[PDB]
């Protein structure tokens, strides 16, 4: 038998406890990165290392922007939780 | 069994968008613009990975778990895995339909191993776009 | 601009 709880991934936007980003024109920046790097390398990457490189995104290649200056020049970084218990390739054989 | 899951079922699986953008003021929430980019961007994404993409737009709180107890009530049997995406605003634990909260917990629990056993052993991924909290990550220099 | 959810 397995647990009830196994092979549950979620990924999360931001860190635990944190705000999560969006911008007005283009979208989330989680959405933005994660469609990004799907389309980049669902070809030859394991789920969770197209999911790292998202962290990668969102972390470095991304920063809010804001007139309210309590909102302005802040980070985000996402958060993978994985119950999995085995990779996750999205081609086949 | 093997070192990775199976996917070369019928089906790569179901794809749930559900993505809520416009709030009742009794709320207070407000107006999520540019949503509408994230769930045509994930229903493209899905597409080209051979998912049957649902997007579902304005959910209330009731409809979003009536919604997941009809989905987990289906024969996924033939199906390699389930996403699910929520767009909306969020705290820790907490998903907005929108007039009110629904519990993450309560969502993703009708998807477990004794309650969708068409499920069982397959990959459940869900995917969060929303905040966790009101802490302000600033950063820091390299 | 950026906003926060």
């Amino acid at each position: 038998k397995i647990p009830v709880e196994a092979d549950f991934l979620y990924a999360y936007s931001t860190a635990p406890g944190y705000y999560s980003w969006r911008n007005s024109k283009d979208g989330s920046w989680f959405i933005q990165s994660l469609c990004a790097m799907l389309k980049q390398y669902a070809d030859k990457l394991e789920f969770m290392h197209i999911l790292t490189r998202v962290n990668r995104k969102v972390a470095t290649e991304f920063e809010s922007f804001s007139f309210d200056a309590t909102f302005h020049a802040k980070k985000q970084i996402p958060c993978i939780v994985s119950m999995l218990t085995k990779e996750l390739y999205f081609y086949h054989h | 069994l093997d070192n990775s899951y199976k996917m070369d079922y019928p089906e790569m699986g179901l794809c749930i968008i559900i993505n809520n953008k416009n709030f009742h003021k009794s709320t207070g929430m407000t107006s999520r613009s540019g949503t509408d980019v994230d769930a045509a961007n994930l229903r493209e994404t899905f597409r080209n990975l051979k998912y049957e993409v649902r997007n579902k737009n304005d959910l209330t709180r009731e409809e979003i778990v009536e919604l997941m107890r009809d989905v987990s009530k289906e024969d996924h049997s033939k199906r390699s895995s389930f996403v699910c995406v929520l767009l909306s605003h969020g705290e820790e634990g907490i998903i907005f339909g929108t007039n009110g909260p629904v519990d993450l917990k309560k969502i993703t629990n009708f998807f477990r191993g004794d309650r969708c056993r068409s499920l069982t052993g397959k990959p459940k991924l869900f995917i969060i776009q929303a905040c966790r909290g009101t802490e302000l990550d600033c950063g820091i220099e390299t | 601009v950026d906003v926060a959810d």
